[PDB]
């Protein structure tokens, strides 16, 4: 016999671990690999992919109304349009987006973010609407003024249908916490920022035109986004043992 | 990205002249089964020009209650030309698709349609769902359930599968070319749909007053580099 | 470091330790025509 | 095909740039009609600096992700035998992670965990030996605690002590297909155009698991978990994620609902 | 090789069994016999050489070896068509639906017997060696049918038998292999033996 | 001149131990159209092993009254697995054929059948041919005037064409392989048969006292090197 | 001799094959008489594709399938200790296996499960000494717990515990014969025409196993199972496999039947 | 696979014109007990053509109620010729054979047998087998329960054994060559059979009318390559 | 991968690794004289 002195550790199941283990089925042979279109290598892959916002998340929307942001003719100027937070995990209107359901599934992120806007309106339908990103000190701008000194873009309603706003990785840290529970953690610590639209000019329409149109809302991460410390996502549950 | 295009397919010649690209799922065109993925030893059947070009299923209204249609593959065209006759006398078949969605209105009209092909989308939002949910044939069926996608997740996650937009004041088609996905070298074409081609109104249908109100959407289908295996009389689901 | 295999079927070996990622061009741009970032998307 | 698939080890860095006032160069504007996602890069939108990035994109590989044990089944035995169908649709979170491939290959580890507990369901210190057999389809399931086919000369059986540390044993993968699927829009046999035969892969069911006692308690039962670990994971084709309750062990079945997250007041209000 | 019980009816007992009849016919096209192809699932096949051992298996892939010997007399003639109808349907009704399929037509002569080779044809490369539907949905995995029918007809020399017989054998080919060992289900027993 | 031989086409294989060597009328066999005799345009459909197999026709009694029976082709697999539907979706075919006469009785019976196939014979004994004998479908139709051919010429003389005899004492079957024959490249399928393939019984059905009487004849075709041009909807005769 | 055995690890391919109008090939004629299976194959028959096959055969090697634990006897000390005589015809599973071969050479690896049960034959949480020892032929057998026999000089003995793992060894092949038999048309002794002595391969019989608590056990006793798994499996003449239950645990005895299968209506109905 | 065949061993030369081929059981012909594989010491007597000829046994007549009929070897020529005569005087023996079954009828009649040659056959069907059936002589016994081989397994499945079948249509005679086959060297040939001979009717006997109904099986054994040791006195179980 | 014998005799050694088959003509076709698939076997 040759001797051996077990440790502390010795018979615990850490769920995980990652041992070699005998095989049920020594000598199986399984079926052949064939060729299947769509191969995934790491979820990094999905996450880079744009999927609907729920912007709209107002009693009065119900369903597929909730992913429009509403524009409309103004007689006034420089009046807002929307906001939010930029912090990808919690909750609100990105948690049922790609980008969510998998910030969700880790605790700590770290990237610029891809959020794209399209023109739902008629092609007569014109108008300029500015997209900010402020970063973390204060509370959300109050104005247009206030939100035109941070990261923004000006868009121009035309035969390209698109913009993107870039919210690049603007932190202290390397990373940060997908939630900002802060009553236990304090994790507010790591609040991202915020996102506005506002009038640039005014949505112009021809004579009996629909004088509101709609904006639909795209996110995705950019190249440079990460995800650390697998967890399970909060919104999976169940009460017992399925029939 | 051009948005003109012409499609041409053994008899059958389409156009647009205001497209948004076209679409390749996956990045993989149609592809013939390799010797060593496949199974069934019979020498398969290749019908070539009879089975492989467009057909043109009857057209559906974008009504004011529209909540999207969807239409399940190869169930839609299972009883079509060649094609539909080839899929019911072989037990197994195999084969890639090209769709073309069109939709005109006019540059006084707004809406957004999505179109998205998705892999092997279960109608699953009854208990125990009825053949002519699961099953619509060539007329498709109406959704019911557009923000759940029949299948208990997000309209807005379905843009993870290949699709395109049809946003009126931007194009008036959608072109999308599909290859055969599935756990299997070949499989049923009775038994199971790999495919299903949704399209889901997420902007309404809007204009200016008087103008047209009576706005079709037609779509037209054509199986491509398919093939057969397992002759015998012909058998439908 | 050490990695070597006792058992006889490659079911029983640890974990794969090949953890990247790959390009999602086939999943974030699945078109035909060739769209630049410099130039407009529909010409 | 035409789209190629790079590989990568580390996120992407972020290099200097500077101003632009041009009429040739347009990145942020873009046609999200076409079905691609926006290419526009920081670089482009801002003035960036220098940023070498090394951060990893190790854990969120497939192997990452779903490597790592987790719960399948939980039973006690009636009259020292119990017999559970190897399925995951009991326990909602390992089902709804592998609901995000369409189709997957794997090798898995299973670790069992048991324990006797009394009437009341209160822990017991008892050591007593206990048998779990795998049966395929077509064999002869046993009906109760000593029946012949415990003998298990052709069928997998695994013998263990609740004293001793959990067992375990890996499986290869074991389909008839080449790929188990978790999406199915077919049926499971010809000729049935009915809705209880509906997405289910059958291939995807191997048989069932028969728990017993070696020898008979007295008063109390075997009470046990089953834990299930992926290896080796190869997947095909994302799906949009479950954004609803699971009701049925077997079936996606769902409730529809009118929104996923909570309303709040105004949209103009973050 | 090995003989298929393939006459398992009331009035069949012991040896009889084995025996395919035939006899003059009166009328055309007629059936001689079917059977599933499926080489694991109870029936004619279970106490062959190639059952026995697909039922100590839970999957099974490859092609089957069908040969058939006729025994009537050597002044006895006739024509038979022997078909495989692969999955979708049920047994083809008649004639005309069973030529659809893969067939043998069947010319008897100094050489006694014929092989049907019913070929792998499957959506998958493997197959359960069970149909058992009530719990695993199985019957997903049947495999077709193979139908015996009158080409022509039996014709006889005056005063001869007008029935003769016909001996069903079966194996696996080259290409058939098992997968994942199982306890055979037809062993068993109440207690230890004395 | 062996008297054994085997037949595979596609999923069928046909077997006889009695044959009397094979003829290949005039000595050629099936070939497809050449680009210098083609004159319609069109990428042309071969359906291949789904459509060139053999096919078993329901048998004829040789009762003592018989006189013989005639099948026209492609009239007579104008209904038949893909080949028929692929006949009947396009405008234009060509094609060759195998086709494979049965009649066994015993060594005990003496009796004589001619098995020929004639191009372009018309059934002319009437003033206005009804069209169930000029296109009997499947099942064939029965010989009137067995002597004169039906179309005015000798029986005798009708060995100028393709043919074989079926002599009980020497063999249980005969065996033809034809190739297209027309003034054209190609024709249509449903208002032109280019063959007819009849049976005549010559030396009526005799034997010894109490010896089987019921004495079937079995007909078994095959497409071979098929071609087909023109795809539309599905039109007969 | 005149017919050699080629080897190899993956099913036959397929490959591509054509029509064929002749009569100088016809593989689809057999003979049955000859004693010869049909040697028809697919290609010949219909039209093939190619197939690259790459099925492997490892499961169906004598190895793989005689290879695995399987029960061959069960127990309980009648006064702490029982005599168990080696031979594997107490229970069927194993024993059907077997009997597949005529002749077979192997070594065995057998496994030893006890626990100790009270009278109503409820399993104790009990960790108690128990000793097995084998004895020869020819060898003094115990009479009983503690006779002198138990001092094991050289017959050879295990000793673990109740609450160890299970105790295991390896044999090798001991037959005084080349192999053994699992059929034998022959008697055990010469001038022996009796029904009792025919049969029975005397060289299959190697001793018995006799089994004791090494202290005496208070109202409780040892309940035992004996498991056998062979090894480096060698077998010639494979044999029709066993069609009818089981009677007798040392002899095939059987009792006839009409029908192995079941009936059904009619030939034409499948 | 010639139909016609002369066996000479010895003295005896036999002949048949309508054979099926022969078999050679396992592929491997008799072959004398190799120096590596030996273990008795003494130096063998082997007899030659004293020994190794044909010897035929009474004849069995297939009777309306016949079900088979078996030889057990070495036991049914343990007392014929000097093959018997060395068989009682050695302890040991050891030995091959060569088997001629035959059974000739006319054209007019049909039956089948199937002629099997089994490895150490055990008839089991008692609980106390009598040694008038384990041991039945040189007249060999009938079969009691020719479904269940006597021995609890279908007889369906005894072609994994040596076998050959007289199909009365095809041949009249069966040839199989045996070599020796045990767990040992050699061993003893009066308490133990290596080999049992059965015939037994699998398509009864059936015939014209008036046709002959007298037809016997009649079984002819050679030993070959035999050698034996342990020299004493004569003895037999 | 390891396959060392740690004991004495061969009998201590794990299964054999060497799982495969061979031709089955000695029991499929042990017959004298040779009938080629493309013959009649009777002639
Ligand atoms: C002896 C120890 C017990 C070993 C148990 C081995 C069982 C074989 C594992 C099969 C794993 C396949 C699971 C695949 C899919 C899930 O069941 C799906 N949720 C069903 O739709
Ligand atoms: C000390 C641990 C116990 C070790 C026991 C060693 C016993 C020797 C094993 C002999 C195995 C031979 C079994 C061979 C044949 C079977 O008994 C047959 N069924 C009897 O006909
Ligand atoms: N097969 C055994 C019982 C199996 C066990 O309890 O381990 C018998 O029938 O006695
Ligand atoms: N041989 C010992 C008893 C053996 C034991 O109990 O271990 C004696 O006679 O005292
Ligand atoms: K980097
Ligand atoms: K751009
Ligand atoms: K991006
Ligand atoms: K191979
Ligand atoms: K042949
Ligand atoms: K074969």
């Amino acid at each position: 016999g040759i001797p051996t002195l077990y440790t502390p550790g010795s018979g615990q199941f850490l769920t995980t671990d990652d041992f070699q283990t005998p095989c049920m089925l020594p000598k199986f042979q399984p079926t052949p690999v064939i060729d299947i279109p769509g191969e995934v290598k790491n979820f990094l892959e999905v996450v880079q992919v744009e999927s609907l916002v729920e912007i709209n998340n107002v009693e009065s929307a119900e369903g597929v109304a909730r992913y429009r942001i509403p524009l409309n003719v103004q007689d006034a100027m420089d009046g807002q349009i929307m906001a939010l937070r930029v912090d990808p995990g919690i909750d609100g209107p990105m948690q049922s987006t790609l980008l969510g359901v998998f910030t969700r599934y880790y605790a700590q992120w770290s990237g610029s973010l891809d959020f794209t806007f399209m023109f739902c309106g008629t092609f007569m339908t014109t108008g300029k609407v500015i997209i900010a990103y402020t970063p973390p000190g204060g509370d959300q701008p109050t104005n247009r003024r206030q939100a035109m000194l941070g990261t923004h873009v000006v868009w121009d309603f035309g035969l390209q249908s698109s913009i993107t706003l870039v919210v690049p990785w603007i932190s202290s840290g390397h990373f940060r916490g997908t939630t900002l529970e802060n009553t236990i953690y304090k994790y507010r610590y790591y609040e991202a920022g915020y996102i506005t639209m506002w009038y640039q000019t005014n949505m112009v329409v021809p004579p009996n035109f629909p004088t509101t149109a709609s904006i639909l809302m795209f996110v995705a991460a950019q190249p440079n986004f990460s995800l650390r410390i697998l967890k399970d996502r909060p919104d999976i549950s169940q009460e017992g043992a399925l029939q | 990205s051009d948005r003109v295009a012409q499609l041409t397919l053994g008899n059958s010649t389409i156009t647009t002249q205001e497209a948004a690209n076209i679409v390749v799922g996956y990045g993989r065109w149609p592809t013939s089964l390799r010797d060593t993925d496949a199974t069934a030893v019979d020498k398969p059947t290749q019908p070539g020009v009879s089975a492989e070009r467009f057909y043109t299923l009857p057209s559906v209204q974008w009504t004011n209650s529209f909540k999207g249609h969807y239409w399940k593959l190869p169930d839609a065209l299972s009883e079509l030309g060649l094609f539909g006759q080839n899929l019911q006398f072989h037990y197994l078949y195999r084969g890639g698709w090209v769709i073309h969605v069109q939709c005109n209105a006019t540059k006084f009209h707004q809406g957004t349609l999505l179109v998205v092909a998705t892999p092997e989308h279960k109608i699953q939002s009854a208990e125990s769902p009825a053949f002519a949910r699961t099953n619509p044939g060539e007329q498709g069926a109406a959704y019911q359930f557009p923000f759940t996608f029949e299948d208990g997740t997000a309209l807005g996650n379905a843009l993870i599968y290949p699709h395109q937009w049809v946003n009126l004041r931007t194009n008036n088609s959608a072109t999308l070319v599909l290859p055969y996905v599935n756990a299997l070298p070949m499989d049923s074409g009775i038994r199971h749909n790999n495919w299903t081609l949704s399209v889901i109104p997420i902007v309404p249908l809007e204009y200016a007053a008087g103008a047209t109100t009576y706005v079709p959407i037609t779509v037209t289908i054509a199986p491509m580099c398919t093939e057969y295996n397992g002759l015998r009389a012909a058998v439908t689901q | 470091y050490t990695n070597i295999n006792y058992y006889e079927n490659a079911a029983s070996n640890s974990l794969n330790k090949q953890d990247f990622t790959q390009d999602p061009e086939k999943f974030t741009r699945p078109v035909v025509d060739v769209m630049k970032e410099a130039a407009v998307p529909l010409k | 095909q035409v789209i190629k698939s790079a590989v990568r080890s580390t996120v992407e860095n972020t290099v200097q740039s500077t101003h632009s006032i041009t009429t040739e160069a347009t990145p942020a504007l873009q046609a999200a009609e076409t079905g691609a996602t926006s290419n526009a890069s920081d670089e482009s939108m801002i003035e960036t600096r220098n940023v070498v990035n090394t951060h990893g994109v190790a854990e969120t590989s497939l192997e990452a992700f779903y490597g790592r044990a987790g719960l399948v089944a939980m039973f006690s035995t009636d009259g020292g035998i119990y017999r559970w169908y190897i399925n995951f649709g009991e326990y909602v979170q390992l089902r709804a992670k592998l609901e995000l491939l369409t189709y997957a290959r794997f090798d898995m580890e299973f670790t069992i965990v048991a324990q006797v507990v009394n009437a009341q369901s209160k822990v017991q210190d008892f050591n007593v030996d206990y048998q779990v057999m795998f049966v395929p389809p077509g064999a002869s399931v046993p009906e109760n605690q000593d029946s012949y086919q415990w003998q298990s000369s052709c069928n997998p059986s695994v013998i263990s002590n609740t004293g001793l540390p959990p067992a375990r044993v890996s499986v290869p993968f074991m389909s008839s297909a080449n790929a188990y699927s978790f999406s199915y829009d077919g049926y499971t046999q010809f000729g049935d155009a009915s809705g209880s035969s509906y997405g289910i892969v059958p291939s995807n069911y191997l048989g069932m698991l028969v728990v017993r006692t070696c020898e008979d308690l007295d008063g109390t039962r075997l009470r046990v978990r089953v834990y299930a670990k992926p290896k080796h994971v190869k997947g095909w084709i994302p799906r949009s994620p479950r954004m609803t309750p699971y009701k049925s062990r077997y079936t996606g079945v769902y409730t529809d609902t009118t929104k996923f997250c909570a309303n709040r007041a105004r949209i103009t209000t973050a």
